[PDB]
RNA sequence: AGCUUUACUGCAGGCUGUCGCUGAG
RNA sequence: CGCACGGAGGCGAAGAACCACAGAUUUCCGAAUGAGAAUCUCUAACAAUUGCUUCGCGCAAUGAGGAACCCCGAGAACUGAAACAUCUCAGUAUCGGGAGGAACAGAAAACGCAACGUGAUGUCGUUAGUAACCGCGAGUGAACGCGAUACAGCCCAAAC
């Protein structure tokens, strides 16, 4: 909430989540804030996911500002445990990253835009 | 590359700046309405917790503890005292608020033992510290190498004997040389002069 | 004396319970006599009735009844 | 005063402890034992409680 | 475990109740109720218990005055033991 | 030792300035 | 067949008594734990606080004791200063909390015989009534090093 500066329309969210599962089978993804973080740092990040229900918030506060100075596009997920399930994990995940999608690029490509457009 | 953690940490260098500032201005509110000892499922400072011995495992608990701010709550003398000993206002306790917190917490969880603790802020009248505790009886811990040590009998009630880290520090045991003549190997063995 | 361990063990879980209740009743009447200024006693016996009972019980424990 | 079943038992024990040292013990001990070093008179003494 | 009946309370007064009211007096265990005392007796002696009065004695023991049914005879019972 | 006071020295308590809680124009 | 040497009686060659280890039994109150209560009572019980959790007291923990010793907190006054306030008595007496068979300490952000040197920690001897403190009064008072004792070094957090 303190690091959330724009709300992602329920449906737009679905699209992002869909692209993730497909990217988890066509290409590569990063589960867990630590790995996500290093991606944004090692540039190897296309699109990153951040949950809206995380406590403590410290764990994620840095994602936005960090991404916003590395070009890497990022979108918000409302529930932490859907992101986990999407990434392919039993448990939930605070934030994940899509490293080289796969058959999800067009979608992602547009999501990246769709969001930029959502400011 | 910088671990994700390193950010959580760097953010607390100045708990009164940016996001962490507003975050505190918000939490403390829900905090000032919580109890004395509140078990919480996740550490507000993951870097620190993990650093001090935390581990998202079983038998590992955390709890936030508030303690009043200020000097000792002392009662004036009701019998003869020489001037030196008639003080009240400026007398302070020899055990830091952090240690006070580690104890209030440990007592709330009789079966557990204190592993460590760290600060998490303070408003105008109180201080909050989060305390990491351990179920010395859980097999998940009895089998973890980086922790099973705390199961030893001689580790029982360690916080009340000052074996905690904040304890050994508050005991003047930091330095190994000059200055620690009356602290090591023990305050009491040095006739309480440190 | 007028009862042994082996002999107590050569009984069946139903024979001891049987022997037990026997002694008790004997004991109880012994006491009844004493209570009424009993004289035709043989003190070394009312003492035994207690030890025997102990033994039968000790055994009911060991033998699993 | 109304007593309880517990109190009544204690008193009973006390009354009993307040008896002579059996005549025979004297002989059995060649008279080294004669006095009940615990005689408690109702008037002259005071029972706890 | 503890036994309900300790033994026959035998004294002049107990005799009277026996020879006059068909009553048998017993020294029983203090945790025993009247009903328990009743049963126990009808068993160890094979009779019919009509009524039972109890009293906690200054001896640390509980005395019970048991009255038998008109059929059974107190004297005849007590005689055998 | 109790007691007193414009005895000596201090300690509670009260009033007051300041700092922290403490932010917007 | 206790101390305990009486009387009556009994037990033991089916090896008793007696001693060693192991086991059985082991009332009520008692941390006292279903609830209450001057050791009893009333209608199934880990009361209470916790951990894990089949989220069910299901599996566990705590509580209390102990000669002193130990560790962490609270902390006098008589007294000495020939009065007395700092100082001293003394971090003593006493109080609160807690561990063990021993505790605590412990592998250098050390020492600083200043070195081309020592090498975790307790303790004992000495260093020394030295340095240092103090109405610079009365008093208070180490350490490094040295000789001994015994020696023992390791584990995470993070980077990947
Ligand atoms: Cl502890
Ligand atoms: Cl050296
Ligand atoms: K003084
Ligand atoms: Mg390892
Ligand atoms: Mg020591
Ligand atoms: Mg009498
Ligand atoms: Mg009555
Ligand atoms: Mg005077
Ligand atoms: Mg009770
Ligand atoms: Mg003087
Ligand atoms: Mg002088
Ligand atoms: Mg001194
Ligand atoms: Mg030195
Ligand atoms: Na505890
Ligand atoms: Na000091
Ligand atoms: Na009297
Ligand atoms: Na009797
Ligand atoms: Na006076
Ligand atoms: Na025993
Ligand atoms: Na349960
Ligand atoms: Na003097
Ligand atoms: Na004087
Ligand atoms: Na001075």
């Amino acid at each position: 909430p303190v690091y959330v500066d724009f709300d992602v329309p329920a449906d737009l969210e679905d699209d992002a989540l869909e692209a993730l599962e497909v990217a988890r089978d066509t290409g590569a993804v990063k589960k867990g804030t630590n790995e996500t973080t290093k991606s944004i740092e090692r540039g190897s990040a296309e699109l990153v996911f951040v949950a809206e229900d995380v406590q403590p918030e410290e764990i994620v506060m840095h994602i936005p500002e960090l991404a916003d100075e590395k070009g890497v596009p990022f979108i918000f997920v409302e529930q932490q445990d859907d992101l986990g399930h999407a990434a392919g994990l039993e448990v939930g995940s605070a934030a994940a990253a899509v490293t080289d999608a796969g058959e999800a690029d067009a979608d992602v490509e547009d999501i990246a835009d769709k969001v930029e457009e959502l400011r | 590359a910088r671990s994700a953690y390193s950010y959580i940490r760097d953010a607390w260098e100045n708990p009164g700046d940016g996001q962490l500032a507003e975050l505190q201005w918000q939490r403390q509110q829900e905090w000032r309405n919580e109890g004395a000892v509140e078990r919480i499922e996740r550490p507000t400072r993951l870097d620190k917790a993990r650093s001090q011995g935390y581990k998202a495992k079983q038998g590992v608990i955390v709890a936030r503890v508030s303690v009043r701010k200020g000097s000792a709550r002392k009662r004036r003398h009701k019998a003869g005292r020489r001037s030196k000993r008639q003080g009240v206002t400026r007398i302070t306790r020899r055990k830091d608020i952090q240690r006070v917190a580690e104890e209030r917490a440990s007592r709330t969880f009789p079966n557990l033992r204190v592993l460590n603790s760290y600060s998490v802020g303070q408003d105008g009248r109180q201080k909050w510290h989060e305390v990491i505790l351990i179920d010395p009886n859980h097999p998940a811990i009895q089998n973890d190498d980086d922790l099973s040590w705390i199961c030893a009998d001689d580790q029982a009630d360690r916080v009340f004997r000052g074996l905690t880290g904040a304890g050994r520090r508050n005991r003047g045991l930091s330095g190994k040389g000059k200055g620690s003549e009356k602290t090591r190997p023990s305050l009491r063995s040095n006739g309480g002069k440190g | 004396t007028v009862l042994h361990v082996q002999e107590i063990r050569d009984m069946t879980p139903a024979e001891r319970e049987a022997e037990l209740d026997d002694l008790k009743t004997e004991l109880l009447n012994a006491r009844a006599v004493q209570a009424a200024g009993g004289a035709p006693e043989n003190p070394g016996r009312i003492k035994e009735l207690r030890k025997a009972i102990a033994r039968i019980k000790t055994i009911q424990g060991e033998e699993g009844d | 005063g109304k007593k309880s079943k517990a109190t009544k038992k204690r008193l009973a024990k006390l009354d009993n402890q307040n008896s002579r040292v059996p005549a025979w013990v004297m002989l059995k001990t060649d008279r080294e034992v004669q006095r009940n070093h615990k005689r408690r008179h109702w008037r002259r003494n005071d029972t706890d409680e | 475990s503890w036994d309900v009946i300790k033994h026959p309370h035998v004294t002049e007064k107990a005799m009277n109740d026996m020879d006059f009211q068909n009553k048998l007096q017993f020294a029983v265990d203090d945790r025993a109720s009247k009903g328990e005392v009743a049963d126990a007796v009808e068993e160890q002696y094979d009779v019919t218990v009509e009524q039972v009065n109890t009293q906690n004695t200054m001896d640390g023991e509980k005395k019970a005055v048991v009255r038998l049914s008109e059929d059974d005879d107190a004297q005849e019972v007590a005689s055998r033991i």
